[PDB]
């Protein structure tokens, strides 16, 4: 609809807000990876779990270097 | 005013608020940083306050700070900030004077935040200074053994020069932190409390004392660029701390190895001599380009410093440019 | 379903792998499934998050980075308007922190 797309505007607004929040904490995350983990937490998941797996896979560019 | 300064001793709080919290005493502080060397150089993710308090007790009992009242001494204790996975002890550390009296009305939390900021600024610079003094001691100790290694004499001399450039800058800045920064402000506060006829006048004298020490130090939102320039000067100290021992940890070892070859003999050292003729020039040029880089940035600091604030910041330029060696470089 | 695709996308994206016949992909995916299906984590409390956020704001203030503190406070308070908020925030907090540089050019 029309009101159903202003919501898509509004989640884009919040995710650019979260994108700045990501950039000033100096995370390795960008908007696209952030776009995956929000979906994961919409399904429900420990952020303790996801931080652990990201801290593992970021060491997998170091296991092949 | 009479009952406040006798029953609760309001003035002793100020006297211990400069000496300790604003690092106004330094017999205490040098021994404190000495005991806190191996602990704070270790990364602070595994740092917990109970290891700080116990060594703090030994440090305060040993030094001059012991002689004041146990009440204000008891109101001094450490505190830490939040941790990071990049954290090291010199980055995250605090002294926190906790108030147990009604004196909070004259020592409000905003000015406690001011105390915290000036303390952090005066903590980093006192760490890097001791690093520099360590470098100078390493120069004064190692070099009388490297008289029997002739080929390093070039680069080893050249390091000697660059140290003298830092030793100057770190001994003049730390004199500007000595006078006018902790001394005009203290005179203002010390006059306007010891005369005072109103509690409001005490408070408003405290206010301007904090404002002046914020302005005279580089803690404004406008002197931030100067502060960034200063942080770049703090960087090259630990760079030199690396490189100076990066000389010795290969150099001085070879002489003991050579004595071991001699004790064997009672061709390989020819190779050891040959490797020096390759090793020396690139390390020399590394030192050269570092020297160029540092001398480049410090001149840019000074030329900005000339017109930033009219009188106060201008006084730094006369002390820091005594010989007029700067502007004779550009 | 979409969760499994998310795990695929996450592993592919941050590891930079382009193949799922990659055995290392298989090991990392098995790692993720063992990670998800074992719960030994602590549950998140919102007030502890708020304490963490104000502590970060304090540490910004102490380092004379006042404008970054004001923006960080404003942005976080703005984000918490209009539970999942807290989980995303806790994630973002815990993931990395070494901040000593500005790492910012935007105040639009």
């Amino acid at each position: 609809a029309a009101a159903a797309a202003a919501n898509l505007n509004a989640v884009r607004e919040t995710m650019d807000v979260l994108l700045e929040i990501s950039r000033i904490l100096n995370t390795g995350l960008d908007m696209e990876t952030l776009s995956i983990c929000v979906r994961l937490c919409e399904q429900g998941i420990n952020p303790e779990a996801l931080s652990s797996v990201i801290k593992e896979l970021r060491k997998a560019t170091e296991a092949l270097k | 005013l009479d009952v406040l300064n006798k029953k609760y001793s309001l003035l002793d709080h100020m006297q211990a608020m400069r000496r300790y919290l604003l690092l106004g005493q330094g017999d205490f502080i040098r021994h404190l940083m000495d005991l806190l060397k191996p602990e704070l150089v270790r990364p602070a993710t595994t740092l917990y306050q109970h290891n700080l308090t116990g060594i703090l007790e030994t440090a305060v009992r040993a030094t001059n700070a012991q002689f004041d009242s146990p009440e204000i001494l008891r109101r001094l204790d450490v505190r830490l900030l939040e941790v990071s996975p990049g954290d090291t002890g010199w980055d995250v550390f605090s002294l926190d004077y906790h108030v147990d009296g009604p004196i909070a009305t004259v020592f409000t939390r905003e000015c406690m935040s001011h105390y915290l900021r000036v303390f952090n600024f005066l903590w980093r610079a006192k760490r890097m200074e001791y690093i520099l003094t360590d470098i100078r001691k390493g120069h004064m100790c190692n070099a009388k053994l490297l008289r029997n290694m002739p080929e390093f004499s070039g680069v080893l001399h050249q390091c000697h020069i660059l140290a003298s450039e830092m030793v100057h800058f770190i001994h003049q800045m730390q004199y500007y932190i000595t006078f006018e920064v902790l001394e005009c402000s203290w005179d203002e506060l010390w006059n306007k409390v010891q005369q005072a006829q109103d509690l409001d006048h005490i408070i408003a004298a405290h206010e301007v004392f904090l404002d002046t020490i914020i302005s005279r130090c580089l803690l404004d939102s406008d002197s931030r660029a100067l502060l960034n320039q200063l942080r770049a000067v703090f960087d090259q100290i630990i760079e030199l701390q690396n490189a100076q021992d990066a000389i010795y940890r290969a150099a001085l070892e070879e002489l003991q190895r050579r004595l071991q070859f001699e004790e064997k003999k009672k061709e390989e050292e020819n190779k050891r001599i040959g490797e020096f003729k390759e090793s020396i020039p690139k390390m020399c040029s590394q030192l050269r380009i570092l020297t160029h880089f540092y001398q480049g940035i410090v001149q840019q600091f000074l030329v900005l410093l000339t017109t930033s604030s009219d009188e106060s910041l201008r006084f730094l330029s006369f002390r820091l440019d005594f010989n007029e060696h700067y502007k004779a470089r550009e | 379903a979409q969760q499994e695709r998310d795990v695929r996308e996450l592993v592919r994206g941050v590891a930079g792998l382009q193949d799922e016949a990659d055995p290392n992909f298989q090991l990392a995916l098995n790692f993720a499934w063992s990670n998800f299906r074992f719960h030994r984590f602590l549950d998140v409390n919102s007030h502890k998050i708020e304490k963490t956020i104000e502590g970060i704001y304090e540490k910004f203030v102490i380092h004379s980075d006042l404008s970054k503190a004001a923006s960080w406070k404003r942005l976080t308070e703005e984000f918490l308007n209009a539970d999942a908020h807290y989980s995303i925030l806790s994630l973002l907090l815990c993931l990395s922190d070494s901040p000593s540089n500005s790492s910012y050019v935007e105040t639009p």
